[PDB]
């Protein structure tokens, strides 16, 4: 059904009405999101019917109707936006500048927003409007804020 | 069953909300995709 170029909420009726579960990016005829948020379930737009392609558990994401698309990258200098897209509100472009996650094998972007577990996969996008990764997986630090690391898969 | 309904374009808007810190953080990420803190 519905194939344009956007940022999406990704719902189930599974549980009392109606529940966003998470949010999603759809680029080049591929819908890409964070795996915690699907599981790797087959999804549904409108009559038409999205599959998974290729998923991934430990980088926490998967891209349906084909492989991963988005390949842009926080340059570790300049300012992002997250747009956030929370349950049941506005999609709200929502400007800061990343932190690091140093790990043992090499550092990535962070962005430090608290938002609902029904926002996770919203997109994280450059200046010249790329996405740069998902907003979703992180950890809570010492005061309780969260801080999510930017999730980005790799293109073949 | 899941499904997909559309939310906005994806665009940076100028002059939005400017909030947020940049904390540097030790972490580790485990071989089921979940990170923790490291000290
Ligand atoms: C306690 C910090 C870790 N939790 C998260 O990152 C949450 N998502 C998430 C849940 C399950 C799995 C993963 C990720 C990956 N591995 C399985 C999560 C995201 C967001 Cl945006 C807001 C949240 N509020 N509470 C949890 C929460």
């Amino acid at each position: 059904g519905e194939t344009t170029d956007g940022v999406y909420r990704v719902m189930t009726r599974r549980l009392l009405g109606s529940t966003q579960v998470g949010v999603g990016v759809m680029q080049e005829g591929v819908f890409h999101t964070m795996w915690h948020v699907t599981k790797g379930a087959a999804l549904r737009s409108g009559e038409g019917r999205l599959d998974p392609y290729w998923g991934d558990v430990k980088q926490d994401l998967v891209s349906y109707c084909g492989p991963w698309k988005l390949d842009a990258a926080w340059d570790g200098l300049s300012e992002v936006q997250l747009l956030a897209v929370p349950p049941g509100e506005r999609a709200k472009n929502i400007q800061t500048l990343p932190g690091i996650f140093k790990t043992k094998d090499g550092d990535i972007g962070a962005v430090a927003l608290d938002y609902p577990a029904g926002t996770s996969g919203s997109p994280i996008l450059d200046k010249c409007g790329r996405v740069i990764g998902l907003y979703g997986n992180g950890v809570v630090i010492k005061n309780g804020s969260y801080v999510s690391a930017i999730t980005q898969g790799k293109r073949e | 069953d899941m499904y997909i309904e559309r939310a906005g374009d994806i665009t940076w808007e100028k002059d939005a909300e400017v909030t947020g810190n940049s904390p540097r953080l030790d972490v580790a990420l485990d071989e089921s995709g979940d990170f923790s803190l490291v000290e």
